[PDB]
């Protein structure tokens, strides 16, 4: 067993540990320089483990005050071996993090400690680069704010800590360059990720796009909202409640065929105006205003469902994030245009070690053997859990719960207990907040519009009396202190308030009162019109068990609904898995593709003289002239040679070079050869007359521009083509294998169109 | 708005009829113009029989709304606010050694499109010159547009000079002095100084008959 | 479609030159083929020009002076301009009209 | 040849076609372990050749049969198309298990397994009951009803590990599991009809005149397999694509014959049902006119034999397409047919595609299913070598449609970049 | 592989009685399976009689209990007996051997016993 | 009607088990045969 | 005359099936006559080859 290794490691790292608490400064540093020495002497890091993590524990009694555990050490040789260590939520992981990250950072090459969001990447940044530059380590922090050098700087520090949005919109910005010296990224060595069933599991599903800008229209949009806008709820529009998905019904597209004045909707001749409606009926009913974004200075500005916090620079996209901003009557802007496309498992499995932590990975341990490789260890506890996680109470109606959960809150603020008040959205938080302003207490709401001051509400959040309402943002990474005299009382009672898609994710809720040995008296109150029940739960119970008699003055004491809460939470957890097997072999072909084209654009870039790369694309474009014009199947002299003669003369070779008397009636073999010639001579008469340095640079941005126009136009087209092919299985085809044959032969319809615009640009100019 | 409506592609309709010398010309032509790429294809037919003047010094004279503008220009146009009510142009157009063009034309969206009805008037005209010996090769070259406004007028004048490969090895240099009025009275955008970057292309279709120009032809716009 | 010009410096008036611009993209025997001039503020203006062929027509400004001829093997077009004025200080440049418009880079000429 | 070679050097597709044919060799070897309490030697005399009234036999007969897995997955077979019949709106547990996601449906899957299971069991007692009764006076030694079923649970186990080595070839050896299965069952008896043939003997004018008939049919079943109504459809919700090719456009494949070959397995169910009903009340004068007339090779036997097939492809044709739910299926999510209104209308206009498209397929399927009739009598073979029907027309399909997604882990393979 | 001679058979009434002898040639003997079987015209072809190595004997629906076979070695011969014979039974009659498991059970002549 | 659906159901297994009788004479085998995406505007 | 629109106009949706052509018809032919050869050479050998070695096993 692994953990019996594990612990006979964590025992000898306790017991060389004499010769250091004596060991004064300027000798621990003396020691980092010692083992990059020894590093690049010959040994290798698993057999200096135990001297250096017990200098890192040493260290970090001296710096910081906090001496490690031995749970710790076991969850840093556990990170090291590339394995998933999950500790449970509160047992001080940001502190074994230091571990690995500071021994695989001896050998030189970056050490990317990963994280879910901004916030607890600069609290970690801020607070471990003072055990790591107690050491003569360097610590770069990275950001959304940051110029390309200031990314470039801290990309080049010994440790960066980060999230994994910047990560991943560094690496499509490098694979964007246009010069080799514009790359923030070094290449990549070793992650270690924060929180990773966030990051690899529930966010792995969305993919990274950047898309760069094309042309406005206004019009339509304009036009589609002032429809839309009056269309009489569900007599002329229907919505799908389980997936959000609104259509027309059969009035309300005779209703459009007579405001537009237009003969049929459903014709090919008025796809885009179908295309605007649909999107401004999306963006009327299926997303309210504070639930899903919010609107900032007049920008609509998209919140995550996952982390919470509002995600600045990003657009919704088909047309959708234009369609919100007319429905407000706010400035619409142009309109995106995909360039670049990752997912977080095809980025996180580019990194030769990566390893990660978490408090709830066990509920998904396979996946991460099914798509990572990646064991998941179990670290015990060290002291333990004594927080009373009480279970639910279901309601009726959801008013009930609120008024419950602010009767609740006051009860416990008359003790001076602190409550976290957890939530999802943001105006539901808001009204949780003007529920308690009535009644009469002090409180301060975390939404994501409220985040400019959160990382000091943090720091009132556990003193005595504090009450404080949070959404998604104070839901993983959030380490409340307990203050002084709450111990006693029982500190931190957390108050959910609706059901989360996990058992992780409201898992990690309870732990932000699970804290090291400090009691917390945790608590979730549901509804039956909690929309999770509404969307996720089966008819069989529905109006079957809404017969209780609507009074809500105490919770519903009967087990065939908590039977169907915990039927419904399992079976959103099973469409997101389901969702996640299929993406994952949908998304492992564009893998390919894209790991094909950016290798060999990346080294277009960093090549000397790509005179030899040039020539065989001219010599793969001519052949493939040759062999369209000259076929098999025809005889010899009966291959028109005078269209041939005349692409050769328009495409390659000026316009009097080549005639029908220079090939009529030869194979075709000895005739490109003696077209290859010709263009050989051409193309060293033109490098010898255009400079030598020049035709470089010259040949470089004909080819960067090939590649970058074709690549946008084939992930537009092979994301044309996913949605289609679910279609395929109606005639029994297995689609994937549909998609896989039939997305090879178009991305080598591409790279013929490639091979052909850098031909006739380099030598028809 | 206005022209900022028509992102989409422009029907172009060119009508011309002129004389010059007692002698008739009548030239018409459609095609389209787009202004988020700021290009012109267009198919022009001679309709009259043959050319007086050759379609070299035809082109100035057939629509400069149809530019490409960049983010930070957007406000210093005036082709974007006489649209769609209208546009009326004029041009003094000096051959030197050789007489005058005085062209009378009106460039306007009539119905959806762009109509640009063309008058032009040659005089001071001797037919023994170049231009009459049809000593124009069949090209056109690069150049760039000056655009100025006045306030007495509330117009846009342009000064220009293009330059007119002759075949005996020679160029026509000639200046355009052009006025540019709007139709209707609404926003008027009077900019600075700036120019039109222009380059073209004359062609022909080998599967048609009669004597054509195919134009192809690009704009830009710079100097603010 | 580039040209390139070469072999101008500064030079006393009297001492005789010889301009060179290397085109490549198209042959020169069926695209006509010029030289211009600019001094520095005055307008880019006209010196000469071949025209497809057997024939080339100068400005009257300096005629009996100036030959533009060509290498059609070498692809080449040169200028003899045969005793310096120094009036003839200018940028020079070679041009062509295949489909666009083509200068070169520019040379100097510059009689001291 | 030069893709066979491209077949046997990449590792994972050679080691896996030879896991393929390890476990046909696993397969076939039980063919010749028996029952284990069987007379077998009455079985193997029991030569009652053909054209007889009461031996009608119909896709060679399982005659010289009756080892371990001679049930076959038939079984299978029919317990999932009733299964598939039955969460049509009926029995609404299997349309919550359908309608509610994909670990329902390993319940579903479960249940059609324990299904299969019970009608093993009971389809063995009826088999070795009636290859009993008839084929031989007495076949199983001790006999009566307290041991027929030691070798019916014999059977249904040997079936169940023949299911088992089909989801083990389909999970780690080449293609479908159940079908290479089948392909074996069927293509491991051409060695005896060979020396059936050849031992027969327009010595050599009739065998190469039926060689070029077989390939001339062969190449009419690949014909209608492999073809589609492409229906276009467009999904509103992405913005055309910004300057599209049309050439690889969202289409929605109607295939041709969309039954497959079930139909005429039903059918010949329901012809030889009235027979073998019949035929427990004794001779009489009417059980030999029913014997007359579903004798299949007889023009009135034909006649209904075809009339079964065309009705029941046109029946599972609309159960397998599901008109009705494809259209809601459409217009729950985006796309819609160019022209047609995505309610009632769509799957009014994939109807009428699909009755006009099923009557080419099902005429197709009949005479597929009375070929083998009409070369036994017009060309003299032994009536066995009946090729045509199922037979022809399921070995066409899983050679095909496991040679495609063998050859589909090469273009993995071949991606080749712009530089070489 | 063993040669095989079947005596007995001949012309009788219905309604008499006769005795099938079949002896061998090959004398080991000790087998799977002895019997005896029909292919009338008809074919039908029905094992009439049939003897395992316990001796178990095995008979139709047809011709139950009427008949009986009688194995011995010291000459390897195998003895259909018939009683009460019917003109439904105008037949060849075969006395057929097999060694093991299935291995290809071998036939013999036949004696074309006619009753009428 | 959904209730003939049963019957089609029923009529054909027990055929289907009542054909089970004459299997040495069918013999045939039969084939089985079967968010909202979000951007990044760069710039 | 229900049957005489209906059968033209299954003749005119036969007009737009897409059918295999002649060059990968071929080529389908070519692969089902090879597997069907080699898996019945294939069938015919393992079982002459158990059934002589079951044979002395007996
Ligand atoms: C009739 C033909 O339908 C039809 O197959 C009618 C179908 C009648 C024939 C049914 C097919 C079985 C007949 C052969 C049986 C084998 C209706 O046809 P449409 O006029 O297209 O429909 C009405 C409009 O909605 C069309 O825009
Ligand atoms: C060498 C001889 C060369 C030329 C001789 C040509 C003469 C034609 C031979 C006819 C072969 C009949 C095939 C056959 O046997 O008929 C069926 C069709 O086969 C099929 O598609 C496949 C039959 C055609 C494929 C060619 C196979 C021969 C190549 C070796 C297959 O068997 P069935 O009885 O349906 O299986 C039912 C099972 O219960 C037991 O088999
Ligand atoms: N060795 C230690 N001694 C005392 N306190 C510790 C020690 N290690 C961690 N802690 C405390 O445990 C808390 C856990 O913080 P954190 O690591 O953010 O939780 P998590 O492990 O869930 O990320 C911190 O407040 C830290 O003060
Ligand atoms: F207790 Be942790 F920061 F999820
Ligand atoms: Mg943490």
């Amino acid at each position: 067993r692994t953990l019996n290794r594990y612990e006979k490691i964590a025992n000898d790292i306790d017991a060389i540990r004499g010769d250091y608490e004596n060991l004064s400064d300027d000798a621990l540093k003396h020691k980092t320089i010692e083992f990059k020495e020894r590093l690049e002497k010959g040994a290798t890091t698993d057999d200096l483990l135990v001297e250096a993590f017990a200098v890192v524990r040493e260290a970090s009694r001296r710096v910081t005050g906090m001496f490690p555990f031995k749970v710790q050490l076991m969850g840093g040789v556990a990170l090291h071996d590339g394995n998933i260590a999950e500790m449970k939520t509160g047992e001080g992981k940001t502190l074994t993090s230091t571990l690995p990250v500071y021994l695989n950072a001896l050998t030189g090459k970056g050490v990317h400690v990963v994280t879910v969001n901004e916030y607890l990447a600069s609290r970690d940044a801020e607070q471990m680069g003072k055990i790591f530059e107690f050491l003569g380590l360097t610590v770069g922090l990275n950001l959304n704010s940051m110029s390309k050098d200031e990314k470039r700087e801290a990309y080049a520090a010994d440790i960066t800590y980060s999230t994994n949005n910047e990560l991943g919109f560094d690496y499509l910005r490098d694979n964007m360059v246009l010069y080799k010296e514009q790359m923030v990224q070094r290449p990549l060595h070793f992650a270690v990720i924060d929180e990773v069933d966030s990051i690899l599991i529930d966010e792995a599903r969305t993919p990274l796009i950047i898309s760069g800008q094309a042309a406005k229209s206004t019009k339509l949009y304009v036009q589609a909202n002032a429809f839309v806008r009056t269309l009489k709820a569900e007599k002329d529009y229907t919505y799908d409640i389980k997936t959000k998905a609104v259509q027309l019904t059969e009035e309300g597209m005779t209703k459009a065929e007579k405001a537009f004045g237009i003969d049929n909707l459903f014709d090919v001749k008025h796809v885009a105006l179908n295309h605007h409606i649909n999107q401004a009926l999306k963006a009327h009913v299926a997303m309210q205003k504070d639930v899903d974004y919010v609107v900032e200075d007049g920008q609509v500005v998209i919140v995550d469902s996952f982390t919470g916090r509002l995600m600045k620079g990003r657009r919704y996209s088909e047309g959708l994030h234009q369609a919100i901003e007319a429905k407000e009557g706010l400035e619409i802007q142009n309109e995106s245009m995909t360039l670049a496309t990752i997912t977080f498992q095809n980025y996180f499995r580019m990194y030769e070690k990566l390893a990660g932590m978490t408090g709830t990975a066990k509920t998904e341990e396979e996946e991460f053997r099914n798509i990572y490789n990646m064991q998941v260890v179990t670290i015990p506890t060290n002291r333990p859990v004594v927080r009373d996680d009480r279970p639910d109470l279901i309601y009726r109606t959801m008013e009930g719960k609120f008024k419950a959960v602010a009767e609740d809150v006051a009860q416990r603020y008359m003790t001076g207990q602190p409550v976290l008040v957890g939530t999802v959205a943001v105006e539901t938080s808001e009204l949780i907040s003007k529920l308690l302003k009535n009644k009469g207490i002090p409180h301060q709401v975390l939404n994501a519009k409220n985040h400019e001051r959160e990382a000091q509400i943090i720091e009132e959040a556990g003193q005595k009396g504090a009450v404080t309402i949070a959404t998604n943002m104070a839901g993983r990474g959030t380490d409340i202190k307990l203050g002084e005299g709450v111990k006693e009382l029982g500190g931190l009672a957390v108050v959910g308030t609706e059901r989360h898609e996990s058992r992780r994710i409201d898992n990690q809720l309870r732990g932000r009162s699970g804290r090291q040995g400090d009691p917390g008296i945790t608590q979730f109150y549901l509804s039956m019109e909690d929309e999770l029940m509404r969307r996720f739960g089966a008819e069989r119970t529905m109006a079957m068990l809404d017969r209780f008699g609507m009074d809500d003055s105490t919770p519903i004491q009967s087990k065939m609904v908590s039977r169907a809460v915990e039927s419904s939470q399992k079976r959103v957890e099973g469409n997101n898995f389901d969702s996640r097997k299929q993406l994952l072999q949908y998304d492992d072909v564009l893998r390919q593709q894209r790991e094909v084209i950016y290798k060999q654009r990346f080294e277009v870039i960093d090549s000397e003289n790509l005179r030899e790369i040039v020539e065989n694309m001219i010599k793969s474009s001519l052949e493939r002239a040759i062999a369209a014009y000259t076929p098999r199947e025809e005889l010899p002299e009966e291959w028109k040679l005078d269209g041939l003669v005349d692409l050769i003369n328009t495409t390659y070779l000026d316009e009097g070079a080549l005639e029908k008397s220079d090939i009529f009636g030869k194979e075709p073999d000895e005739m490109l050869e003696l077209i290859m010639d010709r263009i050989i001579t051409k193309y060293n008469e033109k490098e010898e007359q255009f400079g030598k340095e020049q035709m470089r640079e010259f040949e470089k941005v004909i080819v960067l521009r090939a590649v970058d126009s074709k690549w946008m136009d084939h992930i537009d087209a092979m994301d044309q083509l996913r949605q289609g092919i679910h279609l395929r299985a109606y005639a029994q085809t297995n689609p994937l294998r549909e998609y896989q044959m039939e997305g090879f032969a178009m991305f080598e319809h591409m790279i013929e169109s490639i091979e052909d615009e850098v031909a006739k640009f380099v030598m028809k100019a | 708005k206005g022209e900022e409506l028509f992102t989409g592609v422009v029907p172009i309709l060119v009508e011309l009829d002129g004389d010059v010398n007692g002698h008739k010309f009548s030239v018409s032509g459609e095609g389209e113009g787009d202004a988020t790429y700021g290009k012109l294809t267009l198919k022009f037919i001679c309709t009259t029989g043959k050319l007086p003047v050759p379609w070299p010094t035809l082109v100035t004279t057939f629509v400069q709304c149809f530019s490409r503008y960049p983010d930070h220009m957007k406000r210093h146009d005036f082709f974007k606010s006489a649209m769609p009510e209208g546009y009326v142009q004029e041009r003094t157009i000096s051959f030197k050694d050789d007489g005058n063009y005085k062209t009378r034309a009106e460039v306007k969206f009539e119905g959806d499109t762009l109509v640009n009805r063309i008058e032009l008037k040659g005089i001071d005209f001797k037919e023994d010159g170049n231009i009459l010996g049809h000593k124009l090769e069949y090209n056109y070259n690069s150049h760039n547009v000056y655009i100025t406004a006045d306030k007495q007028k509330n117009g846009i004048k342009a000064n220009f000079k293009i330059r007119h490969n002759i075949e005996d090895g020679s160029v026509q240099l000639a200046d355009h002095y052009q006025q540019n009025t709007p139709i209707g009275d609404g926003p008027v955008l009077l900019p600075d100084n700036h120019y039109l970057s222009t380059q073209s292309a004359l062609s022909k279709d080998p599967n048609e008959k009669r004597d054509h120009m195919v134009l192809l032809e690009f704009v830009t716009a710079a100097g603010i | 479609v580039a040209l390139v010009e070469s072999g101008g410096a500064l030079v006393q008036p009297g001492g005789s030159l010889r301009l060179s611009c290397a085109a490549s993209g198209f042959p020169v025997n069926r695209y006509s083929m010029r030289w211009y001039r600019q001094a520095p503020g005055k307008e880019r203006e006209w010196v000469a020009g071949m025209s497809a062929g057997d024939r080339s027509s100068y400005e009257d400004s300096v005629k009996g002076r100036f030959t533009i001829s060509r290498d059609d093997a070498r692809n080449t077009v040169y200028l003899q301009m045969n005793s310096l004025k120094p009036e003839d200080t200018a940028v020079y440049y070679c041009n062509v009209n295949v489909g666009f418009e083509y200068w070169g880079q520019g040379t100097q000429v510059t009689v001291s | 040849f030069r893709t066979i070679s491209n077949f046997m050097r990449v590792s994972d597709i050679r080691n896996k076609i030879i896991f393929t044919l390890l476990m046909l060799i696993v397969f076939r070897i039980g063919t010749f372990i028996p029952v284990p309490s069987v007379n077998t030697d009455v079985l193997k005399l029991q030569d009652q050749l053909n054209a007889f009234g009461v031996l009608n036999i119909f896709c060679g007969g399982a005659l010289q049969n009756f080892s371990i897995f001679a049930m076959g997955v038939m079984p299978y077979i029919t317990a999932s198309i009733i299964v598939q019949l039955l969460q049509m709106d009926v029995v609404p547990k299997f349309a919550e298990w359908s309608k509610q996601g994909e670990m329902g449906r390993r319940k579903l899957a479960q249940f059609t397994r324990y299904f299969t299971i019970v009608l093993g069991f009971i389809q063995a007692l009826g088999m070795s009951y009636g290859f009993n009764n008839l084929a031989g006076g007495m076949l199983i030694q001790n006999p009566g009803i307290g041991t027929y079923l030691l070798i019916a649970v014999v059977l249904t186990a040997g079936t169940a590990f023949l299911m088992w080595l089909g989801e083990q070839i389909t999970a780690k050896g080449v293609g479908n599991g159940i079908s290479i299965i089948i392909f074996a069952g069927i293509v491991s008896g051409i060695p005896t009809i060979l020396n059936q043939i050849y031992a027969q003997t327009l010595n050599i004018v009739r065998l190469l005149l039926v060689a070029l008939a077989v390939v001339a049919v062969i190449v009419g079943v690949i014909y209608i397999q492999q073809a589609f109504r492409k229906i276009p459809i467009q999904y509103a919700k992405r913005l055309e694509g910004r300057n599209p090719v049309g050439g690889h456009s969202t289409h929605l494949p109607l295939k041709v014959n969309p039954a497959g070959v079930i139909p005429v397995i039903f059918a010949v169910s329901f012809l030889i049902a009235p027979p073998t009903i019949a035929s427990f009340f004794g001779t009489n004068d009417v059980t030999l006119w029913i014997r007359r007339t579903f004798d299949y090779t007889h023009p009135v036997g034909m006649t209904i034999y075809v009339v079964l097939i065309i009705a029941f492809t046109y029946f599972y044709a609309f159960v397998q397409v599901n008109p009705e739910q494809m259209a809601d299926n459409l217009k729950k999510q985006g796309g819609y047919i160019p022209g047609i209104r995505p309610g009632k209308n769509t799957q009014e206009y994939v109807t009428r595609i699909l009755y006009r498209l099923t009557l080419v397929g099902s005429l197709f399927l009949a005479f597929i299913a009375v070929l083998p009739v009409f070369f036994v009598n017009f060309a003299n073979l032994p009536p066995s070598a009946q090729i045509g029907g199922t037979s022809l027309l399921i070995v066409v399909g899983v050679a095909l449609e496991t040679m495609k997604q063998l050859e589909s882990q090469l273009v993995k393979r071949h991606y080749r970049g712009f530089i070489k | 592989q063993v040669q095989l001679v079947e005596t007995g058979g001949g012309l009788v009434q219905p309604g008499g009685s006769l005795r099938l002898s079949c002896g061998a040639s090959g004398s080991i003997f000790n087998m799977y399976a002895m019997g005896w079987y029909r292919q009338a015209p008809g074919k039908r072809r029905e094992v009439v009689a049939r003897i395992a190595t316990d001796d178990s004997t095995m008979y139709p629906d047809s011709v139950k209990g009427r008949f009986t076979i009688s194995r011995d070695n010291a000459k390897n011969t195998v003895y259909l007996q018939m009683n009460s014979l019917k003109p439904e039974d105008t037949a060849v009659y075969y006395c057929y051997y097999q060694r093991t498991v299935m291995s290809q059970p071998y036939w013999g002549q036949g004696t074309q016993v006619t009753v009428s | 009607a959904k209730k003939t659906a049963i019957a089609i159901a029923v009529a054909l297994a027990g055929f289907a088990t009542v054909a089970s009788y004459a299997q040495y004479e069918d013999g045939c085998s039969g084939e089985l045969e079967r968010d909202s995406p979000h951007s990044y505007h760069s710039g | 005359q229900r049957v005489t629109n209906f059968f033209k106009e299954v003749v005119r949706e036969l007009k737009k099936v897409s059918w295999p052509n002649r060059k990968e018809l071929v080529n389908y032919t070519a692969v089902v006559l090879a597997t069907v050869a080699f898996f019945t050479v294939f069938f015919a050998v393992i079982d002459l080859g158990i059934s002589q070695l079951i044979r002395l096993v007996f």
